[PDB]
RNA sequence: UUAAUUGCGAUAACGAACGAGACCUUAACCUACUAAAUAGUGGUGCUAGCAUUUGCUGGUUAUCCACUUCUUAGAGGGACUAUCGGUUUCAAGCCGAUGGAAGUUUGAGGCAAUAACAGGUCUGUGAUGCCCUUAGACGUUCUGGGCCGCACGCGCGCUACACUGACGGAGCCAGCGAGUCUAACCUUGGCCGAGAGGUCUUGGUAAUCUUGUGAAACUCCGUCGUGCUGGGGAUAGAGCAUUGUAAUUAUUGCUCUUCAACGAGGAAUUCCUAGUAAGCGCAAGUCAUCAGCUUGCGUUGAUUACGUCCCUGCCCUUUGUACACAC
């Protein structure tokens, strides 16, 4: 299953609280920008992350 | 001589004879650990203790008898080793420490709900996240139950617990 | 001279910087040189049951060890061993100076 | 044009080179051909009989052509095989040494594979001539 | 084409070394038949012979039976490797030997008889009718009685 | 070689003339047992019938003289006309009938 | 005496005991550890040897 | 002690294991007919032993009729030629 | 520097390196021409990259491939991959795309192993039985 | 809805912790970086064979030059189901098609919570409380047997029950891993012997030498024939060697001969959804010698589902209970 873990959706949506036009409607140009925001020791996690943030951003559209 | 597995294979069984020697003799100084440290001809090997005034001992006799012991059994030669003591860190924070603690004041006949909390409260109070002691066997009546005493959150699977847990 | 500088260790991480030390050194001075050879890691593997005893499902373990072995080659004469003899060494990896 | 023993197949060369070695029996014949079995793995002799001595020579030789340097255990390696133990399981079994060895030297008494530096065998100069010339017979047989 | 046709010369059974030997089957594999030889001393036999061994235990000529059933009663003189035969160093003289049909079956019951009257392992263990060579009993050799 | 066609449209047309039509399931429910008869998709038409084929020509080829590859070749080719001394056809004949005995 | 221990005890598990503790049976040889394998557990990281798979 | 299952093959009818006469006119006559020809065939409807269809199968196929459609490793396949 | 290319193929864990350089058309592996494989069946499996588009593609180029490592179809799999890809790469260096991009069209459109290789590797084997799924016969009573 | 109290959301509950997940290792990708005769590649010289006409196949460390595609790695990148079209309060998500080396948490493992067994081990421990015992000792040690002994009954396994075969020739390709110092290991090469094996030497403390482990299953030529037979090799007899102080109830290896059951296996039952099953051999562990065992590795590589709780079991909720050592 594709299910988030919390961890995943509690910081995206933390990322979006103070970041609205930091993270674009794009996957990858907000990807690097969100290690670049947040201190995430594994590449898969926050490949995650900018992957919930991106569709989060997609939806609020 | 030597290959290197068979080289490497048998530093860390002298790791672990000279760390069992040392466990076994300096039980009472609160020892904590060693490390091994080789360099051609000279190798040192530093040791890990509370109470390094009682490591050393007596004008350093103790240190260099225990120089002198390990030199016998590793058949080195004359000036090849020297043994150092280096006082331990966060000695709150050090299991091996807490362990031994424990077992010195079981043994001096010490309550053991006293002793239990007592060390674990101290280990928290010293800047740690958490910690978890378990006594088991015969107490109070025959037949064995143990017994555990914690605060705060453990870690118990993955990776972080033998990158961050010492047991 | 054929100064080689054999290093093997169980930890990657104090073996890289040995050699990014002795490979800036290198690099300072003149000291052309041959770099980093990346020997293939010798994975000890012994399997051993569990169980101490007899009793209980199969169930094997694998304690497994990584030896990361990398040479490095120099060519000089005398006026760097006096110089390169000069052991960089941490805890962990150790040094044997070969020449020819 | 370019041909060579490696512009050929196994099958046609190896029954060419026997074929240009059974016309002239230059080579030797063991006084043993017809009694071993070239191989403790093998469970019967070879049922050629008449040959199958210059036919392995032919495959040692062919053998010598596309490789540096053998051994006699290396040629008893290749040309053993699975042994049928009874009931227990297959193992690979080496050839006979003997064989290779008659084999080897008989090559080295013509001309056509020498001893090598480094040790081992290698083919001989007039080795590798002669058995270029039979590549350059076979493929114009078929032609 | 290698088709040869049939005159009446063939003989659909074949009797050497008092026993039954079969026709209609490739003469170094008819010989197997005889008690005490298997189908390597058979091929040796028929090798130095020289009985065309692509032929049938029929059609073989009165002629090469004889040199066969020669070299059956003794091997080591037209040649023979010492080591090709089964009774070698024989306990009573020493001379390499080779039991035939007759021979084979015989000559085993006297190296059990001699076993047995010498009451060493071997021969009381034959008697007894349990394995000799040493093989686990225990499971194995049931449907014996 | 023999029936002088196309193999390749010998080989289609004879699995689709050995691909039952009808077959029978467990139903059994509650009671000892008990038949009851469904359909055949197509994928398990064309499953069904390369296996009967299959294990048809292998079982022919057990202890006997003809080699496996005349024996798929009869098989296959009895098979392409729908005759009765096919195994897959006989076969086929069991799995309808009892599906239409169990209908 | 000359009886006392004349057995050779050079060829087999006789001639080989742990360095730990000195039991026979099942002993680890490989690299030349000539530990046996239970205490070899215990001590496992000691020597360097981990689990990763 | 039980074995559920039978023993017994059939009735093996041997037949000619050397090539005779009366039967050397019948195969120049009869395979001649055979649109597909093989080891087995003549094995099973003309009744010969092992190693004699590998001979004839050789007869033919270097003297006349039947032709190599495809001889390869266990399998002569051969047809009618005309 | 004459003209030349190289590329790589795998098939489970062989390997085929073809040095595509500027040649009379001559296709070679490990010295033998490409007419002597061993399987004899899949001749016509390694000769699929010389047939799919046509012969006319062959005749200024040479393919040397060098194999080692697998069965006897893992190294056919593995010459097929290498010179399909060695092809391309002549096409990849020299000549256009229209020559390139319909021939490495073509190629995917019959078969996606010519160019992509089989991403499936042999699995570990677990304790309890002789392979990765299968078990050790337990049984009860 | 999810593999998952994993999330959407609902809501006398709020905020949390452990597990799961996250994480680590390995297998896949990198023609982008760092490189490298202990890995290779191409080129320049020396040199060989075939044709010589233009070339092809080779050998060659002091002949040198250039490169890292393949070979190894270290630092890194890549994969998030991305997009589109359907389904869903139109949310979690699910399905199909639209890149890829990888779209069943990318595959496979490691780690793995609270509580419990009155589970296994005093024959692992110089960890052990208690009991027995300590000198014709229940200690240690010596010699010879024994753990193998077979009227019989079961559990893991190896050979098969022949033509998709057996046998004899040829082609004949892997990966994991191990290997001697004051010892005697892995042994290359030459010689002797049918073979086992012996002999004189060589290389290696190891990507370097064993080893390209030239393995087997596999394929092509032949022998054979549907024959308890050339299937199958239990059972024995004789001889030749290796290991050890010692082999006898043969350690094992090699040669000849003897050629028995077994013709697809009854009630019942075991494992399995992709390189997986199965067929095939190899390395390592025990080891002076002895694999039909185990742990790993690679080779060939199917059919069959994309579902269910019918059988055997598990999780949550409701319900009933005269059960609590708990059907």
């Amino acid at each position: 299953g594709r299910v988030r873990t919390k961890t995943v959706k509690r910081a995206s949506k933390a990322l979006i609280e103070r970041y609205y036009p930091k993270l674009t409607l794009d996957f990858q140009t907000n990807k690097r920008l969100c290690d670049e925001i947040a201190t995430i020791q594994s590449k898969r996690l926050r490949n995650k992350i900018a992957g919930y943030t991106t569709h989060l951003m997609k939806r609020i559209q | 001589l030597i290959s290197k597995k068979r080289k490497l294979v048998a530093d860390g069984v002298f790791y672990a004879e000279l760390n069992e020697f040392f466990t076994r003799e300096l039980a009472e100084e609160g020892y904590s650990g060693v490390e091994v440290r080789v360099t051609p001809t000279k190798t040192e090997v530093i040791i890990r203790a509370t109470r390094t005034q009682d490591v050393l001992g007596e004008n350093g006799r103790r240190i260099n008898e225990l120089t002198l012991l390990v030199q016998k059994r590793f058949k080195y030669a004359p000036g090849t080793i020297v043994l150092y003591a280096e006082r331990v860190q966060d000695r709150g924070l050090s299991a091996v420490a807490q362990a031994e603690s424990m077992k010195f004041k079981l043994l001096n006949g010490l309550a053991i709900r006293r002793a239990a909390y007592g060390v674990v409260r101290y280990v928290m109070e010293s800047g740690a996240k958490g910690c978890e002691v378990v006594v088991s066997g015969k107490l109070r009546a025959a037949r064995a139950k143990a017994m555990k005493f914690a605060d705060g959150f453990l870690i118990h699977s993955g990776q972080p617990v033998n990158d961050f847990i010492d047991t | 001279i054929k100064i080689r500088i054999t290093l093997t260790s169980t930890k990657v991480k104090q073996l890289e910087n040995v050699s990014s030390n002795i490979v800036k050194n290198a690099e300072q001075h003149n000291l052309v040189k041959k770099g980093p050879v990346r020997l293939p890691t010798k994975v000890l593997k012994i399997s051993t049951r569990k169980t101490p005893n007899g009793e209980g499902s199969k169930t094997w373990e694998t304690y497994e060890m990584r030896i990361h072995k990398r040479y490095i080659d120099l060519e000089a004469p005398v006026q760097i061993v006096k110089r390169i003899t000069q052991i960089t060494i941490e805890p962990g990896v150790d040094v044997e100076v070969v020449v020819a | 044009p370019g041909v060579s023993v490696r512009d050929v197949a196994a099958q046609d060369f190896i029954n060419a080179y026997a074929s240009f070695l059974q016309r002239q029996g230059k080579l030797e014949v063991p006084g043993y051909v017809d009694i071993v079995k070239t191989s403790s793995g093998n469970e019967m002799p070879p049922q050629d009989a008449e040959g199958w001595f210059y036919k392995r020579a032919a495959s040692v030789a062919r053998h010598i052509y596309m490789r540096k340097q053998v051994g006699v255990g290396k040629l008893n390696k290749l040309y053993g095989g699975a042994k049928s133990r009874g009931v227990r399981p297959y193992k690979h079994i080496d050839a006979s040494g003997s064989i290779n060895r008659k084999v080897l030297q008989a090559l080295e008494k013509i001309g056509i594979v020498e001893i090598s530096p480094k040790g081992g065998r290698r083919i001989s100069e007039n080795g590798q001539r002669d058995l270029d010339r039979i590549a350059a017979q076979t493929l114009e047989e078929d032609e | 084409s290698l088709v040869v046709q049939e005159q009446g010369s063939f003989q659909h059974i074949l009797r050497l070394l008092n026993t039954n030997v079969d026709g209609n089957i490739k003469i170094v594999y008819a010989l197997t038949t005889i008690k005490g030889v298997g189908r390597r001393y058979s091929n040796l036999v028929c090798k130095k012979a020289d009985v065309d061994l692509h032929k049938r235990a029929g059609e073989l000529t009165q002629e090469e039976l004889e040199r066969i059933v020669q070299i059956m009663q003794n091997p080591t003189h037209y040649k023979i490797p010492a080591w090709f035969l089964n009774r070698q160093n024989d306990i009573t003289d020493g001379k390499d030997y080779h039991t035939l049909a007759n021979n084979v079956e015989s000559k085993l019951r006297d190296d059990l008889e001699r076993l047995k009257k010498i009451r060493a392992h071997r021969g009381i263990r034959h008697f007894w009718g349990l394995r000799v060579r040493g093989q686990h009993t225990k499971t194995t050799g049931r449907r014996r009685a | 070689v023999l029936t002088d066609q196309n193999p390749i449209q010998v080989v289609v047309d004879a699995i689709t003339n050995t691909g039952p039509r009808e077959d029978t399931t467990r139903v059994g429910g509650g009671g000892a047992a008990r038949r009851q008869a469904v359909d055949v998709s197509p994928l398990r038409r064309v499953n069904q019938a390369i296996a009967l084929l299959t294990i048809g020509a292998r079982e022919a080829a057990f202890r006997n003289i003809k080699t496996i590859a005349e024996t798929l070749a009869e098989e296959l080719i009895n098979a392409a006309k729908g005759s009765s001394t096919s195994y897959a056809i006989k076969k086929k004949d069991e799995l309808e009938r009892v599906a239409k005995s169990n209908r | 005496e000359n009886v006392w221990f004349s057995h050779p005890r050079r060829y087999g598990k006789g001639s080989r005991q742990c360095r730990v503790c000195s039991s026979h049976t099942g002993l680890i040889r490989k690299y030349g550890l000539n530990i046996c394998r239970q205490c070899f557990r215990e001590k496992a990281n000691d020597i360097g040897f981990n689990k990763f798979r | 002690k039980k074995k559920w299952s039978k023993k017994s093959m059939k009735d093996r009818a041997q037949h000619a294991v050397i090539l005779d006469q009366e039967k050397y006119d019948r195969i120049l006559k009869e395979v001649p007919t055979y649109r597909y020809v093989s080891v087995s065939v003549l094995v099973d409807r003309l009744k010969i032993g092992g190693s004699l269809a590998r001979i004839a199968l050789r007869h033919l196929e270097k003297e006349g009729i039947i032709k190599p459609i495809s001889k390869h490793s266990k399998q002569a396949i051969y047809t009618r030629a005309t | 520097a004459v003209p030349s290319v190289q590329t790589f193929g795998k098939k489970k864990s062989a390997t085929a390196v073809a040095h595509v350089k500027a040649g009379k058309g001559l296709i070679k592996v490990n010295g033998s021409p490409i007419t002597l494989v061993e399987p004899e069946i899949l001749r016509f499996k390694v000769y699929e990259p010389l047939l799919l588009v046509g012969l006319d593609k062959f005749s200024n180029i040479d393919i040397r491939v060098r194999v080692t490592g697998g069965g006897h179809v893992s190294q056919v799999y593995a010459i097929r991959q290498a010179i399909a890809k060695g092809l391309v790469a002549y096409h990849q260096k020299y000549v256009d795309e229209q020559s390139k991009n319909e021939l490495k069209k073509a190629f995917t459109s019959y078969d996606r192993t010519l160019l992509i290789a089989d991403s499936r590797r042999p699995e570990p084997k677990k304790f309890g039985g002789k392979g990765a799924r299968s078990r050790f016969q337990k049984s009860y009573r």
